[PDB]
């Protein structure tokens, strides 16, 4: 499937295929096991992303509640096309910063 | 909210109040309105048919079964008595004071008393109940007039034909199946009857509930909303209230009367 | 002048105030429609204007006198005027097809009983149902069962008759044959036709005067024409497609923001 | 056509010869099948409560009406024989090994035996039950088996409580309005009750009516025609057959064992 | 290359033979549209193709492999690619909105009660019904009451989806948010959708390669283009008015002469 | 109303406003009231109508069994305006014989 990786510098790197499979593991696997030790200003750039439906886009905003509710402040990066237009659909449209 | 709950709660109350005055306003109109155009006594032959006719085998079968039940638990209630021979009084009493029209009604509330209700309840909700009125007739005593009489005129007849198969049946279980002899039964049987004052004590009060549940049996399908889950729900509150007003006013009736 | 005029009607149920002080004017021998958004009570209007439902307050004056003002012995006899057709036929599950279309005449007229056949096969026929004088309606195929309802309202030869969402819901032989029947009554039989749709195409199809009435009050009326660029935001909400305008799209929710993150 | 006619009557034959064949394979699949997905017990739950619990106050009234009935039957039955301080082995016997499980089932059938049909039936005619498929769910799992639960475990507590506050109404009129002594009916009452042989035996006939009204009850709304005529006379099949075999079942079960 | 297709598929309700050796082909992420006459099956069809119904011989390829004989655990992953909406909403009385449009997901995924919240939330908010979160369907306005079936359907991003008479029977504001939405849907997500409409002019407005299914043999295909020119009887007597071809007007009478006059 | 008269010789002559009050007693004033006594050849020419409904159309209809069922033919001459248009309708082309 897909992974996370790359924390405490930012950077944080996405994997391929984020489905209804892949989805709580990467969640949990970001949420508290990285956002609880990172610095600040966290970058999540979804470079290497095959294939994402609406799950990847509720798991880019559970990055954001945890920042959030974790003080320091995150964006995204390279917003691939399909997420791109499962945020255009439901609006989204400014709540994904970039 | 406990105090806005307390007010729905209220709120129900009125709403049955205004129901059943309601109701009774409906059964006024209905029996005492006017004569129509397009009435005449046709519709009160396939009436009763709808209501007493095909509802009579089920009261038939369940007269025979619950008059074997009776004897079968009479036989062996009072073979600890010794007065054995005594069952006819008692398969005969219980099966025509009381028992007799309280299962009829249970019954006759039961399948008549619903698909009664389903059916002017649907007729309600494809608006077939209303484009009577578009034409001139009052649905009121074309629709449900002869639905009431044919609550009237059949329920007593159908506790008089329970209670008869409910008689026989619990002697040819008696006689042929427990060989409590023939003639004693009937004996014991007729010498502990009070026509007047039993028969006719059972009799009245297969009527005043006859009376009692198709008045609701209708009145419920005559105001339900209509919609298919209405109507769905209407003919369950014309089981849940023709119950309960069928034991109700037996209780009240036996006790007028013990 | 006009077949059917509503002068200072308002209507409320449970207090609710469906109808609210309106005023329509229908005229005679044109086929008008009234529409509206759902729940915007048209059937109500219609149980009204059929003398049904008992308005609250004002007059509905057809084709001369005014119904609410009239005794039951004249009401009657007025009913004879005005024809109903439900969707959903509303026919009557007991009585085969036949006696279901004699019966207004078997109810407001004394006829040899083969007078009265006759009448009713001619009707049949001109809708089409001749065959099935015999079916019950149970046996019917829903599709017909509503042309022979507007058989039973053609009969007596009523001057008006209201159409309860006629074209809702057939496939477009059914919807075609009857939006023929409907209009063909009217351009030959010269009787006033008041369908209610909530189909605006095939009404502002057909009709010659089209209203819309909405949360108590008309929202206007007009030809189609004028109708189609009324300007009128809550018309050109409504008769065009623009889902958003008057009538909102969202549901009044609290932000989306906030509450999917807060 | 008279050969046409009996060619029609046996259709309905063979109509409910396949249909109760049907229904016992529709019983297997619910009960036996697999486990679904998004099953669980707080769907138990839910339904244990809607079938049981609003169907609890219905039958609390009727028991306490039949109950001061069956009393005030009872006093004026056998004060007619001196022993009227029997009237608690009376009142205390009928209504709980014969006549308690039946009125407890010609109300729970009719009732909860009716808006459990009309509510499976609403859910197939508005496509609601066939939606759970194209999802994935097995309906015969998620839709109607804790409604079979909900039957099994609802009808015989309800015949316990019901056969409870009947006998409790007897004696609260037998002592305070018939003036009968207090203790005394107590003691005729526990010195005849048997309770292995006449408690247990209510008990399971009350479980085993339980089990078929709320078979039926449930499978007719599970094959009904969806249309709101369809499930207007499906509850009403499911009236007639819930009470027929209410009875007949409690024919056989009381054969079994006088 | 198709997202669905029907090889050699018959079925038969009581040996009546509802479908009979047809052959349809849905192309993918275009918006094609079937119907037919009344009780021409297209439900049947519907229930076939979903993989509710067990089609008595034939296969259906949908996305790869085909349905009929697949193994209940694969089977069931399978369901996660196909969504449906049906007429009239088709939600459960008993859960309110919220838990009504989690349903499949808490069905066919395990995810964090809140995570399916967040799902839940923007796929109500891409339909609009998002503030009535907390509404039962009981309570819920007949209109909004399919719009949340649809965000039910689009939930875990079905790859096809099945409309079942969508456009039936309401004001056209809300057939017009709804023929907006379904439309959405395709030019965005990309998804195949299968609109099923006895109404013809608005699927022949939105569709793509509309079908004709007629007493269980497809009565051809086409584009609408295609299709308003086909000159084949029975097609241009049903995709027009034209009440009177292949399908008759009058009922198998006897006679207008000798019955109205022996 | 309107009434029936001029029999025995063809020429039946139809009074004003056939509706359905006015019905029934021409139908039986006609039907065996002057059919039983017609020569043959019946020539009913509705000149002097002025408004009649289907009941009129029916009427004129119960005029042609009975003839027929009388032997004697007949036919229709003037036929009105409305009674054209309703006979349109329901098709009736051909059988009023005019
Ligand atoms: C001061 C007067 C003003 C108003 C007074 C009206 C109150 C009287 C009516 C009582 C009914 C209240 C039930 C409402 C609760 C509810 O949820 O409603 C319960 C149901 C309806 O419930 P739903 O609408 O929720 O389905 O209503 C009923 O059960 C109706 C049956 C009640 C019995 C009617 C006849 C009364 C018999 C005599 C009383 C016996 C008492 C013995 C005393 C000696
Ligand atoms: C060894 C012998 C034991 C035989 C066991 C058979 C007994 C059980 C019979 C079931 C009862 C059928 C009633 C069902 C209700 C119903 O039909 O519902 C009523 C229906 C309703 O008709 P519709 O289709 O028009 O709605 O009417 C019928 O069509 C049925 C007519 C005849 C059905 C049989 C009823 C009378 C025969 C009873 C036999 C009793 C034998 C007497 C013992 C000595
Ligand atoms: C549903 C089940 C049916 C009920 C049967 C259960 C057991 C029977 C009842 C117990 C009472 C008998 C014990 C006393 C022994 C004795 O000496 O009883 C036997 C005595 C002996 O005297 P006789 O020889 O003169 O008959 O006789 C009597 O007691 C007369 C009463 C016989 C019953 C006639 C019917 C009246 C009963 C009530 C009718 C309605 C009530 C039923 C529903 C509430
Ligand atoms: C130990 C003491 C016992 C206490 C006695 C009190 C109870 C008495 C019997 C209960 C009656 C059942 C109530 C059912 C009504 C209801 O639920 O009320 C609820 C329904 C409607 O309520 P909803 O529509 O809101 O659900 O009521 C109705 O359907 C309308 C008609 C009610 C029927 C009333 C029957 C009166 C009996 C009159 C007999 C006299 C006639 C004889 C003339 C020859
Ligand atoms: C003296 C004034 C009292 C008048 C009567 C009071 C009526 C109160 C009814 C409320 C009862 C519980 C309702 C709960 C709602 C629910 O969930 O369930 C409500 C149910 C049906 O449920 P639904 O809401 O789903 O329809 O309705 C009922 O059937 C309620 C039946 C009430 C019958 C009252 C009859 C009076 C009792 C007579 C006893 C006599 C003893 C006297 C000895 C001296
Ligand atoms: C300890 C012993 C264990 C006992 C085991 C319990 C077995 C229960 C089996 C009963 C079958 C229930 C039917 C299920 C509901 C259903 O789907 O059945 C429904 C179908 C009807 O289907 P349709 O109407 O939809 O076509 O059939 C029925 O209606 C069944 C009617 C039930 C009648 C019961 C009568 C039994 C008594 C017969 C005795 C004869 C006495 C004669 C002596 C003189
Ligand atoms: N008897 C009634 N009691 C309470 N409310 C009613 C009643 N009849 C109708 N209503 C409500 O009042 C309105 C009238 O219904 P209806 O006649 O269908 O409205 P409409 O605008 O004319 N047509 P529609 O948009 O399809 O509802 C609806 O909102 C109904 O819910
Ligand atoms: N379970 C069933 N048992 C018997 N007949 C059925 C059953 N389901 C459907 N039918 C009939 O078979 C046909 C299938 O129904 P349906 O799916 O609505 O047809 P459709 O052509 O796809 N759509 P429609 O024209 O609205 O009926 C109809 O004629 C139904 O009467």
């Amino acid at each position: 499937q897909a992974s996370l990786r790359e924390g405490a510098a930012g950077e944080l790197q996405l994997a391929g295929v984020l489905d209804y499979s892949s989805g709580p593991a990467l969640r949990e696997q970001g949420g508290r096991l990285i956002r609880a030790s990172q610095a600040a200003e966290l970058v999540v750039d979804c470079s290497a992303v095959e294939r994402s439906s609406s799950v990847g886009i509720s798991l880019l905003l559970a990055f954001i509640r945890d920042a959030r509710k974790a003080g320091k402040v995150l964006s995204v990066r390279a917003l691939p096309d399909d997420m791109r237009e499962i945020a255009k659909v439901s609006s989204l449209l400014e709540i994904l910063p970039l | 909210s406990p105090l806005e709950r307390i007010r729905l709660f209220g709120r129900a109350g009125l709403d049955v109040v205004a129901a059943l005055g309601r109701s009774t306003l409906f059964l006024g109109h209905a029996l005492l309105g006017r004569r129509t155009p397009g009435t005449g006594l046709h519709l009160l032959v396939k009436q009763l048919y709808s209501v007493g006719v095909l509802s009579l085998a089920i009261i038939v079968v369940s007269g025979l079964f619950i008059g074997m039940v009776l004897a079968l638990q009479g036989y062996n209630i009072l073979i600890s008595y010794g007065s054995e021979q005594a069952v006819g009084q008692m398969v005969a009493l219980t099966l025509l004071r009381e028992l007799g029209p309280v299962v009829t009604g249970l019954l006759f509330a039961g399948r008549a008393g619903s698909a009664l209700t389903a059916e002017i309840g649907n007729m309600k909700a494809t608006e077939q109940l209303s484009s009577l009125e578009m034409i001139g007739v009052d649905p009121l005593k074309y629709i449900v007039a002869p639905r009431l009489w044919a609550g009237f005129i059949s329920m007593p007849l159908l506790a008089a034909i329970f209670s008869v198969v409910g008689i026989w049946g619990g002697a040819m279980v008696a006689v042929d199946w427990l060989g409590v002899y023939e003639g004693s039964f009937w004996a014991n049987m007729q010498n502990s009857v009070q026509f007047t004052e039993d028969v006719l004590n059972g009799v009245i009060k297969s009527i005043v509930f006859a009376f009692v549940v198709t008045w609701i049996a209708v009145y419920q399908g005559y105001d339900c909303e209509p919609t298919s889950e209405g109507i769905s729900r209407a003919t369950t509150r014309t089981v849940v209230y023709a119950s309960l007003a069928v034991l109700g006013l037996d209780f009240i009736l036996t006790a007028l009367m013990f | 002048a006009y077949a059917v005029e509503l002068k200072g009607l308002t209507f409320k149920r449970g207090s609710r105030a469906i109808f609210d002080n309106i005023d329509v004017r229908i005229p005679r021998g044109k086929v008008t429609g009234i529409m509206g958004p759902s729940g915007c009570g048209k059937t109500t209007l219609l149980r009204l204007i059929a003398s049904q439902l008992r308005p609250s307050k004002g007059e509905v004056w057809v084709n001369g006198q005014n119904l609410p003002q009239l005794s039951r012995g004249d009401l009657f006899d007025m009913r004879k005027q005005f024809g109903v057709l439900f969707q959903s036929g509303a026919l009557f599950t007991d009585l085969d097809v036949f006696e279901n279309v004699a019966f207004p005449l078997r109810v407001h007229t004394q006829l040899p009983e083969e007078m009265i056949r006759d009448i009713v096969l001619m009707k049949l026929q001109a809708v089409g149902l001749r065959g099935a004088v015999e079916l019950m309606p149970d046996e019917l195929s829903g599709g017909m069962k509503r042309r022979v309802a507007l058989a039973r309202a053609i009969a007596l030869d009523p001057q008006i008759l209201l159409y309860d969402e006629p074209f809702v819901g057939q496939d477009p032989i059914a919807m075609g044959v009857l939006v023929r029947l409907i209009r063909l009554l009217n351009d030959a039989l010269g009787i006033t036709s008041i369908v209610v749709s909530h189909d605006l195409a095939e009404t502002a199809s057909i009709a010659d005067y089209i209203y819309i009435v909405g949360d108590g009050r008309v929202l206007g009326h007009g030809t189609p024409d004028v109708l189609k660029e009324t300007d009128d935001p809550r018309i050109r909400q409504f008769v065009k497609g623009i889902p958003d305008g008057p009538v909102p799209f969202h549901y009044p929710a609290r932000d989306y923001r906030a509450d999917l993150l807060g």
